[PDB]
């Protein structure tokens, strides 16, 4: 029984190490990054800065793991919940391509892919950082091509504030889960590296969140 | 002794205790089965919500024992060790509850206002040795006082809960007060920890660094305060004249004075343990998710 | 794999000494490490015993309370702190691994040693023979008994078989009856029952010479056997 | 021309297989479950001097 | 077109022959042996120490040790007769989805969406356990490694193919090709000759590891195929897809033998495995559940009742003694 004694304290110097290592993955943030493919996100990824790509970053003495996971080529069905329990996914739509087309344009094919991943059975409580990318391309470019190419039924002037408003509000309406998790949107900027500021403030309100519904005072 | 009329008051503490019985029987079967029942994984709040909800169980169980005394002749009609039982488990109710309710506060205060990203909710497993602790220990002053009372104590007689001075057992009259300060002590941790929730929370909203659901943090703030609030009501008049309370039990004094000292108290009592059938409520109105639930299936 | 020992040499009766053990090659932090002493000429004697992590310890019971045992996990060294040295503990002192799991060999591999003199319950296994003269490609039958039966409740007796050869540090050969060590030729194969414990081996050869030793671990101490020299 | 001429040749060798009729062939499972049906401790519980669990 | 009226009318003509020669249901001849009732199982070990959800297991062959494979980038190696945690392994990528145990207990091969099956060696000289090598070359995300030896595995993944690999030289000897949609499980037969792997294209394929032609191929699932394994005689298998429908083909009848569904199931099935006498299927199910089916009446004979999340993986020993269960609360549960 002596060789059964060392090995149940084998065993328990074993568990104690997972129960550490645990500790250490329980105080990491978890975002998971989606996109339509041309959204720019390399950009995103570039400004944090085959198969499943992880990035690592510590900001403000916290720490995040960022999962890119598009150049799977696989029905995201069988590997989605995979990810269930992630703290945030980051969402990235280009604002460039609501006339560009791939048929039908590249716009509502990202419309269509967000309310899917939104209203996705496996993600019930967890939120959505969503970002908006080309901003100086999208202004400029809608000087010459109107928004009723996209949107007919769009009642606005063609400048920037009118029609970022619209598509983030188009965006919105696609949510129906409106009183359990929430779309935070932002407008993507290059020099001012606030990208990753926003997203620290949107995780740091989700964890918040998470810690006041568990209080049951929330 | 100096029996003054009583029949009014019996009837009012006869009512108002069936109330809280019905009100509390109604609230804990409901929140116990909200613990254990739909609530598969238990954290540390839970835990200790879960044991407020046994322990004030057991004080509405007390209450039909309690009610037969007053309403019937104001005469015990059981014996001396049924009456030394029921007297001194009411107590141990509300004391058990009040140091759960400080254990909730704080953890509160290290869940929200100090926590960086969270505990990784190991902390459920030193809850229920917390919450063991408590319960041990508290049984433990609950056989200690039964037994130095019916057999040390030599003075019974066929009425229960009456006013009964301390005289003959001086451990009690300075137990009581040892009981009191500590209370007192909590009273100091709850209202130290729900005001600095409040405010830690207040400028939380007041930054508003992120536009959405910025209003949860306002509702959170209050009910930081609403909760405070109701503890202080219903606890505060009762351990603020126990120190008079006590202080008649080992002196010289006027029957008048007495009456009037007893008379409080029993009143004091129907605040005391109107708590204990509010507290189930709180988590009921408080948490979003029962909030839900309750409102859509009604 | 190598563990290297140090601290030995020649020291007067009643002072202290500090024998060290250095491994590099292996996970040491994963290894429960024994401290095994043999005196000139007479047979194996364990001494100490510490776990991983030195969760347990364990001493001999003629020398509990006079040794220290001590691990630097960070550093992959193992201690052994002697206070009073009598003219019994002259011995070579060797530097064992073991780990413990479900199929492991908890006495792999056996340090080299080092040397130290000094200036002038328990189960017991006892061998028949010490000395036994044999020609290669002959057959040869060892056996010894214990006092108690070693078969656990677990189903797996706890005997170890170990070979020393002359001039070198001992090799283990067989960790409960039948299961070999790690590079151990196949000719090598034992049996037994309760107490009764017999090794066979198959077409000898001139380097299977040396000094077989027979152990029990079921329980602490750990108590060897008298050892039997072949010779050839 | 030869865009699915695999597809079709792996169709063509899917055709001439021994076909073994159901009949024959539940007899078969029939009998592997009845011959080793006192071996299994799922089919029949065993004692617990024999369990390990 | 000429090639779609090709396989058209193959289909058609390939069909019509294995209708006309189905003589009777399983049913129709095994009605007349007596039923097996009700089987109590109680969970009689359960294991802790996963900290996430557990995908994959897979029993030793001394049918005491156990491995486990979950979300938080563990590998855990289970003396289940004690309990006790022999090894823990930290993967490299934390994405597991399936790994298995090899048959000399020596190896363990453990891998997942990072699209690499890692090889572990149990038996070092160095006291740990050392990544072997890294099989590189899918191009999607992995299930069932399946070892033959100690130097051969056959995976799956989600590019549509299989493989068969050297895992001395590193490089895939074999490729097994045709499957239409993703591939999401294979069974080793017991001979180590053939194999069988269910897809998304709700279909399942028999394949032979040495010449990589397509042998045979099954049809009547609706929804992807997650859960497959042999019959103790190599010469049956059953599938569980989505659809709630588990199915037993015969590998020589070349059509489906029976169909073990019921009216209350709506979930899907997850993990399928077979009971050493070949009588008793246990299948886990999606919604919290397993369900342990007669092979033979198609009657839900015991349910495993614990596995407060969805239950993931399923195994039984090679000695028939006990059914370990794995489900995505953490927990590895043995019923005996
Ligand atoms: C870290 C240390 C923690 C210590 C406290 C742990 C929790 C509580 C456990 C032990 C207290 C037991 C004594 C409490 C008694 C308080 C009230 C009291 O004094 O009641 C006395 C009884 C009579 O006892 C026998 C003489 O009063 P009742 O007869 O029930 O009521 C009289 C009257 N109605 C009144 O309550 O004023």
């Amino acid at each position: 029984s002596a060789e059964d004694k060392a090995a149940v304290e084998r065993s328990k110097m074993i568990d104690r190490n997972l129960r550490e290592d645990g500790e250490k993955a329980a105080r990491e943030v978890k975002l998971l990054l989606l996109g339509a493919g041309e959204s720019g996100k390399s950009t995103i990824v570039k400004q944090m800065k085959t198969g499943i790509v992880e990035t690592h970053f510590t900001f403000k003495d916290l720490h995040f793991k960022m999962f890119d996971v598009g150049g799977q080529r696989s029905e995201r069905k069988k590997w989605i919940h995979c990810f269930e329990g992630v703290t945030a996914i980051i969402f990235c739509v280009a604002l460039s391509d609501y006339d560009l087309v791939l048929e039908m344009n590249r716009m509502h094919e990202s419309m269509k892919l967000f309310d899917s991943i939104c209203n996705n059975k496996w993600f019930t409580d967890t939120s959505i950082i969503l970002f908006l990318n080309k901003k100086d391309l999208f202004e400029e470019k809608i000087k010459k091509s109107p928004l009723t190419i996209c949107y007919p039924e769009y009642a606005g002037s063609n400048t920037y504030e009118e029609a970022a408003a619209y598509i983030q509000c188009q965006f919105e309406d696609l949510n129906k889960r409106k009183d359990t998790k929430e779309i935070y949107t932002h407008f993507t900027c290059a020099t001012d590296t606030k990208n990753v500021q926003f997203v620290f403030d949107a995780v740091t309100d989700v964890i918040i969140k998470n810690n006041l519904k568990d209080c049951g005072l929330f | 002794t100096c029996p003054m009329d009583e029949k009014l008051l019996s009837t009012v503490l006869t009512t108002s205790y069936s109330v809280i019985f019905i009100v509390g029987l109604v609230g804990n079967i409901i929140a116990l089965y909200v613990f254990l029942g739909i609530h598969r994984k238990r954290n540390s709040i839970q835990i200790y919500l879960l044991n407020v909800a046994i322990a004030d169980l057991l004080l509405i169980f007390c209450l039909p024992f309690r009610i037969m005394y007053h309403i019937n002749q104001n005469k015990w009609t059981l014996g001396v060790i049924l009456c030394k039982v029921v007297g001194t488990l009411f107590y141990m109710n509300m004391y058990i509850s009040i140091i759960l309710l400080g254990f909730i506060s704080l953890d509160r205060y290290i869940k929200i206002n100090r926590s960086i990203q969270q505990r990784k909710a190991i902390t459920t497993k030193q809850s229920i040795y917390v919450c063991c602790i408590v319960w041990m220990l508290a049984l433990g002053g609950f056989l200690t006082m039964i037994i130095l009372t019916l057999k040390k104590g030599g003075h019974n007689s066929t009425m229960c809960f009456h006013y009964r001075d301390k005289h003959n057992a001086k451990g009690e009259a300075i137990f009581n007060f040892i009981l009191v300060v500590m209370f007192w002590l909590i009273f100091l941790l709850i209202i130290l920890s729900y005001i600095k929730i409040g405010k830690n929370l207040l400028r939380i909203s007041k930054r508003r660094s992120k536009f959405p659901n910025s209003g949860k943090y306002a509702t959170t703030a209050r009910n930081s305060f609403i909760v405070l609030i109701i503890f202080t009501i219903c606890f505060v008049p009762y351990h603020a004249f126990r120190f008079i309370y006590i202080s008649s039990q080992l002196n010289v004094s006027s029957c008048y004075w007495k009456e009037i000292v007893h008379k409080t108290n029993e009143i004091m009592l129907v605040l005391s343990s109107f708590n204990s059938c509010l507290d189930p409520v709180m988590y009921f109105l408080m948490s979003s998710n029962i909030r839900k639930i309750m409102c859509q299936l009604l | 794999v190598q563990l290297v020992e140090s601290g030995g040499g020649l020291v007067q009766p009643g002072g202290s000494r500090k024998l060290s053990c250095s491994a590099s090659g292996f996970a040491f932090s994963s290894f429960g490490m024994h401290w095994v002493r043999q005196a000139p000429e007479k047979g194996l004697e364990w001494v100490a015993y510490i776990s991983s992590g030195s969760g347990t310890i364990y001493y001999a019971d003629t020398v509990k309370g006079r040794f220290t045992i001590s691990r630097d996990d960070p550093k992959n060294t193992l201690f052994l702190q002697m206070t009073s040295l009598r003219s019994e503990d002259t011995a070579m002192y060797y530097c064992v691994r073991s780990i413990y799991y479900y199929g492991s060999s908890p006495f792999d591999f056996w340090g080299q040693g080092t040397t130290l003199t000094v200036s002038s319950s328990d189960i017991v296994m006892t061998q028949a023979t010490s000395s036994v003269p044999v020609t290669p490609g002959e057959s040869v039958s060892i056996s010894c008994r214990s006092s108690k039966s070693l078969l656990h409740s677990n189903g797996n007796t706890y005997l170890y078989w170990f070979l020393q050869r002359p001039g070198q540090s001992p090799q283990l050969l067989i960790y409960r009856m039948s299961n070999l060590a790690s590079g151990v030729p196949d000719r090598f194969s034992g049996s037994g029952s309760g107490t009764a414990f017999t090794l066979t081996i198959s077409r000898l050869e001139a380097e299977d010479v040396g000094v077989y030793y027979c152990m029990q671990h079921l329980e602490y101490p750990l108590t060897f056997g008298a050892g039997t020299k072949l010779e050839l | 021309i030869a865009q699915a001429r695999k597809l079709v040749e792996q169709l063509k060798m899917e055709a001439n297989i021994d076909r073994i009729k159901v009949s024959k062939a539940a007899a078969d499972l029939m009998a592997y479950c009845e011959a080793h049906a006192k071996e299994d401790p799922l089919l029949t519980p065993v004692p617990a001097s024999e369990n390990p669990f | 077109d000429q090639l779609r009226q090709e396989a058209e009318q193959l289909k058609n003509q390939i069909r019509d022959a294995r209708k006309a020669c189905a003589d009777a249901t399983l049913s129709q001849i095994t009605n007349n042996i007596d039923p097996v009732g009700r089987i109590q199982m109680r969970t009689r070990r359960t294991l802790r120490g996963h900290l996430a959800k557990i995908y994959a297991m897979h029993w030793g062959t001394d049918s005491r040790l156990l491995v486990s494979a979950s979300q938080d980038g563990k590998l855990i190696i289970w003396d289940s007769y004690t309990t006790n945690k022999v090894h823990a392994i930290p993967l490299r990528s934390s994405w597991v989805m399936t790994c298995a145990y090899a048959p000399s207990g020596n190896y363990v091969a453990c891998g997942g969406l990072d699209n690499i099956c890692s090889i572990y060696n149990l038996k070092t000289r160095e006291g740990n356990v050392r990544v072997s090598r890294e099989l590189a070359g899918h191009t999607g995300y992995l299930s069932c490694c399946r070892f033959l030896d100690d130097n051969q595995i056959v995976t799956s993944s989600g590019d549509t193919t299989c493989a068969l690999w050297d895992i001395e030289t590193g490089q895939q000897t074999t490729t097994f090709t045709g499957h239409t949609g993703d591939v999401m499980s294979l069974s080793l037969a017991p001979d180590t000759r053939l194999f069988v792997s269910g897809a998304c294209d709700a279909s399942a394929k028999l394949w032979d590891v040495r010449e990589g032609m397509c042998r045979q191929t099954f049809t009547g699932h609706e929804s992807d195929i997650n859960a497959i394994c042999f019959f103790p005689n190599g010469n049956a298998f059953a599938t569980g897809s989505d659809d709630a429908t588990c199915r037993l083909f015969d590998l020589r009848a070349d059509q489906e033998l029976m169909t073990y569904s019921h009216d209350n199931i709506i979930c899907g099935i997850t993990s399928v495995s077979f009971s050493k006498s070949g009588r008793l299927l246990l299948a886990g199910y999606d919604d919290f559940n397993c369900n342990v089916w007669d092979a033979l009446k198609a009657d839900r004979a015991g349910v495993l009742a614990g596995h407060d999340n969805r239950v993931s993986c399923l195994g039984v020993t090679d000695d028939g003694m006990a059914v370990a269960t794995g489900s995505w609360d953490s927990f590895l549960k043995i019923w005996n």
